[PDB]
Protein backbone atom coordinates (compact mmCIF):
# COMPACT_ATOMS: atom_id res chain seq x y z
CA UNK A 1 0.00 0.00 0.00
CA UNK A 2 1.85 3.17 -0.99
CA UNK A 3 -0.06 5.50 1.29
CA UNK A 4 1.05 3.37 4.42
CA UNK A 5 4.58 3.77 2.99
CA UNK A 6 4.46 7.71 3.07
CA UNK A 7 3.08 7.92 6.44
CA UNK A 8 6.07 5.28 7.61
CA UNK A 9 8.46 7.32 5.26
CA UNK A 10 7.56 10.51 7.00
CA UNK A 11 7.48 9.45 11.18
CA UNK A 12 10.72 8.30 10.68
CA UNK A 13 12.15 11.11 8.89
CA UNK A 14 10.49 13.55 11.24
CA UNK A 15 12.07 10.98 14.00
CA UNK A 16 15.75 11.54 12.24
CA UNK A 17 15.45 15.05 12.70
CA UNK A 18 14.44 14.74 16.21
CA UNK A 19 17.06 12.93 16.97
CA UNK A 20 19.47 14.92 15.71
CA UNK A 21 18.04 18.09 17.85
CA UNK A 22 18.62 16.04 20.35
CA UNK A 23 22.10 15.66 19.72
CA UNK A 24 23.06 18.97 18.65
CA UNK A 25 21.05 21.28 21.21
CA UNK A 26 23.08 24.12 19.95
CA UNK A 27 21.79 25.88 16.87
CA UNK A 28 24.41 25.77 14.49
CA UNK A 29 25.36 24.23 11.63
CA UNK A 30 23.83 26.86 8.96
CA UNK A 31 23.86 24.31 6.69
CA UNK A 32 22.10 21.52 8.92
CA UNK A 33 19.20 24.44 9.06
CA UNK A 34 18.79 25.14 6.55
CA UNK A 35 18.73 21.02 5.21
CA UNK A 36 16.37 20.62 8.26
CA UNK A 37 14.46 23.66 7.35
CA UNK A 38 13.73 21.94 3.61
CA UNK A 39 13.20 18.83 5.01
CA UNK A 40 10.22 20.03 7.29
CA UNK A 41 8.77 21.84 4.07
CA UNK A 42 8.94 18.77 2.48
CA UNK A 43 6.81 16.84 5.01
CA UNK A 44 4.33 20.00 5.14
CA UNK A 45 3.62 19.40 1.60
CA UNK A 46 3.55 15.14 1.91
CA UNK A 47 1.07 15.89 4.37
CA UNK A 48 -0.92 17.99 1.92
CA UNK A 49 -0.49 14.60 -0.73
CA UNK A 50 -1.59 11.96 2.10
CA UNK A 51 -4.51 14.52 3.00
CA UNK A 52 -5.64 14.69 -0.93
CA UNK A 53 -5.68 10.98 -0.91
CA UNK A 54 -7.60 10.38 1.67
CA UNK A 55 -10.28 13.28 0.14
CA UNK A 56 -10.07 11.63 -3.77
CA UNK A 57 -10.71 8.34 -2.08
CA UNK A 58 -13.92 8.51 0.20
CA UNK A 59 -15.58 6.77 -2.91
CA UNK A 60 -13.88 3.57 -2.30
CA UNK A 61 -15.76 1.00 -0.84
CA UNK A 62 -12.66 -0.83 0.66
CA UNK A 63 -10.75 1.91 1.94
CA UNK A 64 -10.69 3.04 5.52
CA UNK A 65 -10.77 6.73 5.74
CA UNK A 66 -10.97 7.40 9.56
CA UNK A 67 -8.47 5.01 10.44
CA UNK A 68 -6.22 6.75 7.64
CA UNK A 69 -7.27 10.27 8.97
CA UNK A 70 -6.68 9.48 12.24
CA UNK A 71 -3.03 8.41 11.09
CA UNK A 72 -2.33 11.95 9.61
CA UNK A 73 -4.01 13.89 12.20
CA UNK A 74 -1.29 12.30 14.40
CA UNK A 75 2.14 12.93 11.65
CA UNK A 76 0.15 16.40 11.65
CA UNK A 77 0.93 16.57 15.96
CA UNK A 78 4.39 14.95 15.20
CA UNK A 79 5.18 17.64 12.80
CA UNK A 80 3.87 20.79 15.16
CA UNK A 81 5.62 19.53 18.11
CA UNK A 82 9.55 19.23 16.24
CA UNK A 83 8.59 22.73 14.56
CA UNK A 84 8.44 23.97 18.27
CA UNK A 85 11.02 22.07 19.13
CA UNK A 86 13.36 23.94 16.44
CA UNK A 87 11.59 27.09 17.01
CA UNK A 88 12.76 27.34 20.59
CA UNK A 89 15.72 26.00 19.67
CA UNK A 90 16.57 28.72 17.46
CA UNK A 91 16.12 31.20 20.46
CA UNK A 92 18.80 29.23 21.98
CA UNK A 93 22.41 30.93 21.55
CA UNK A 94 25.01 30.32 18.49
CA UNK B 1 29.62 14.92 7.20
CA UNK B 2 26.51 14.37 8.62
CA UNK B 3 22.91 13.19 6.44
CA UNK B 4 19.20 13.61 7.72
CA UNK B 5 16.98 12.57 4.43
CA UNK B 6 14.90 9.16 4.66
CA UNK B 7 16.02 6.83 1.85
CA UNK B 8 13.14 6.25 -0.42
CA UNK B 9 10.92 9.08 0.67
CA UNK B 10 10.70 10.60 -3.07
CA UNK B 11 9.97 7.38 -4.48
CA UNK B 12 6.93 6.36 -2.26
CA UNK B 13 5.67 9.54 -2.77
CA UNK B 14 5.85 9.47 -6.60
CA UNK B 15 3.96 6.07 -5.64
CA UNK B 16 1.53 7.43 -3.79
CA UNK B 17 0.64 10.57 -6.22
CA UNK B 18 0.47 8.06 -9.20
CA UNK B 19 -2.43 6.45 -7.63
CA UNK B 20 -4.45 9.79 -7.31
CA UNK B 21 -6.25 9.13 -10.45
CA UNK B 22 -6.86 5.44 -10.44
CA UNK B 23 -10.56 5.08 -11.06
Amino acid sequence: DPFQQVVKDTKEQLNRINNYITRHNTAGDDDQEEEIQDILKDVEETIVDLDRSIIVMKRDENEDVSGREAQVKNIKQQLDALKLRFDRRIQEST
Amino acid sequence: KKSLRVSSLNKDRRLLLREFYNL
